[PDB]
RNA sequence: GGGAGACUGGAAUUCCUGGUGUAGCGGUGGAAUGCGCAGAUAUCAGGAGGAACACCGGUGGCGAAGGCGGGUCUCUGGGCAGUAACUGACGCUGAGGAGCGAAAGCGUGGGGAGCGAACAGGAUUAGAUACCCUGGUAGUCCACGCCGUAAACGGUGGGUACUAGGUGUGGGUUUCCUUCCUUGGGAUCCGUGCCGUAGCUAACGCAUUAAGUACCCCGCCUGGGGAGUACGGCCGCAAGGCUAAAACUCAAAGGAAUUGACGGGGGCCCGCACAAGCGGCGGAGCAUGUGGAUUAAUUCGAUGCAACGCGAAGAACCUUAC
């Protein structure tokens, strides 16, 4: 990655749904290489939104990542042996990356004992927008707001 | 007591940051150092101790009752942007900021140089 | 490059009384102006130099405000 | 040049001084 | 800004007096001596005193060199150009001699803010008679005299004539376009930089401001040390300065440039080097190897990266070398 950016990554449409973002969140919760069963995992806890709200999984996700899409980020340089937080803003691939990394890195705290409700619960929060992802966004843009002071750097 | 209106002077060296709210006649009536904030020897030269000692001043010169100020600051700056916004989010009203720092016209002897 | 406005025919005497001649060749704080930016030749920014010390010297430019 | 040169002359230089300074009373008293 | 004398202006540092004000200030890679809580730092007002002169201000001006810039007044030295009226070779150099001569240092009498040899602490360190930090006397300053040295350097004595040019800049006279202002252009005299031929040099380099081509006069050199030392002499209050050897010892000491190597010297470009993410080690238990102590050996090798689930891809006897 010294030379230039490498391509992107293309990504497989989604079959059930027609849009990538459930395919990008089953593809994160993803872990120790195993597709059908994180993909049974999404889809009971989607199925479950279903139940429980009365309305298309689609929009209702959209909006939910929109209000806990980040803004801006904090990013350390040093100089002289002293560090220096300078806000950036960031392009919307990334929030949207950051806001489900922390669905899924702190969908395992809920203390209901199970993964595919504690899923379903953490996207019904965040989309009545009491979920922990807000407090959490919330976070970031006051770090970003507090420290705008440094950026004379200008990156 | 009841001012109004004050000024506020920062000085700001390499090894230390003072803030001191004064009467529009010079009377101080609040002050805080890098160092009564808590920090001791060269961590008192940062930025984060000029935000920290701003801001302690500034509350001090609220509970005197005082809503518009003046600045003039002093010093080679590491901590003087940064005392400004300090102000700013305490709630004060920055009126003009002016540059007083001492520069002679070739008097007396600057110490020796280190090696 | 510019010219010298004391050289052409017209250029007015430096006279140490005159605040407004004087202050065209001082900058915001006091300072006198150099050479290059001002384009006069080095006779007539010798007798300005000299003519703004002495209007200092007498209370009619600030010591450096 | 090279700075050996001066640095011969200099630790010659600087001995001869010492030697001057250490026999101060001794001289004054013979010469006189 | 060539020199001498007298008067005089503002910024800033320190100290003193007085308001406000509280617990810190100062300093460093980090600290500690140190200054405060008996009222420091910080912020205002008044006062005392000394030293150096921001901006103009540079490879720009002046001086034989050493050197010279806050303002005004008085006294005073040199240089350049134009005219060419005047004297009519009166010129050049100069052994010895005389004068001037940075800074430090010396004598007498003042002055003393800041800085700061010496001297005290603190810190670093194996030790630190140092570098760094806190204090601090002589001195730096003034008047009058001494000393007479510097990498006092362009490491390049003075005078004169000649040998392609290009291009900045300081001072002065004139011609042609003239808008008649402007580096309008040219011509010429005197300084001060850069680049460049011919020529010179061991090379680097110099190159009309010669280290080129020639004439006049002075000073100086003859291998490296011993040694700019001893002895004798002159000068100085002193420190010391000037003139200046021999015995002995080495077979070299030097100058410039070339190729590597090295640097606690730089500049660009790469690598999961950083950043970005995933998953771990460091916490628990177990299995090996290793450092450590033992007895009879606990067989030997292996020691950052680049030794340590490595030799040894298989120790009850054999393997085993104990």
């Amino acid at each position: 990655p010294r030379k230039g950016p490498a391509p992107k990554r293309p990504l497989v449409n989604d079959p059930v749904y027609g849009s990538q973002l459930v395919t990008q969140l089953v593809n994160k919760v993803l872990l120790e290489g195993k597709k059908s069963l994180a993909e049974r995992i999404v889809y009971g806890a989607l199925e479950q939104a279903r139940e429980k709200t009365g309305t298309d999984p689609v929009v209702t996700l959209k909006r939910a990542l929109d209000n806990v899409k980040p803004a801006l980020e904090v990013r350390s340089r040093r100089v002289g042996g002293a560090t220096y937080q300078v806000p950036v803003e960031v392009r919307p691939d990334r929030s949207t990356t950051l806001a489900l990394r922390w669905l899924v890195n702190f969908s395992r705290q809920r203390r209901e004992k199970t993964m595919v409700e504690r899923l379903a619960n953490e996207i019904l929060d965040a989309s009545n927008g009491l979920g922990a992802s807000v407090k959490r966004r919330e976070d970031t843009h006051k770090m970003a707001e507090a420290n705008r002071a440094f950026a004379h750097y200008r990156w | 007591k009841n001012v109004p209106h004050g000024a506020a002077h920062i000085k700001s060296t390499f090894n230390n940051t003072i803030v001191s709210i004064t009467d529009p006649q010079g009377n101080v009536i609040a002050w805080a150092s890098s160092g009564h904030v808590g920090f001791k020897g060269s961590r008192k030269s940062t930025p984060f101790a000029a935000q920290l000692a701003a801001e302690n001043a500034a509350r001090k010169a609220q509970e005197h009752g005082v809503k518009k100020v003046d600045v003039f600051v002093k010093g080679p700056g590491s901590g003087r942007e940064t005392a400004i916004r300090s102000l700013q989010a305490a709630g004060l009203e920055v009126g003009t900021i002016s540059d007083v720092t001492p520069q002679p016209h070739n008097g007396c002897r600057p110490p020796k140089r280190r090696r | 490059t510019r010219k010298c406005v004391f050289c052409s025919k017209k250029g007015q005497t430096i006279d140490y009384k005159d605040t407004a001649l004087l202050r065209t060749y001082i900058s915001e704080r006091g300072k006198i102006r150099a050479r290059r930016v001002t384009g006069n030749c080095v006779q007539h920014q010798r007798d300005i130099a000299v003519a703004v010390k002495n209007a200092r010297e007498v209370a009619l430019l600030p010591f450096g405000s | 040049g090279s700075v050996i040169k001066k640095r011969r002359k200099r630790m010659s230089k600087k001995k001869h001084r010492k030697l001057l300074r250490r026999t101060r009373v001794q001289r004054r008293k013979l010469g006189k």
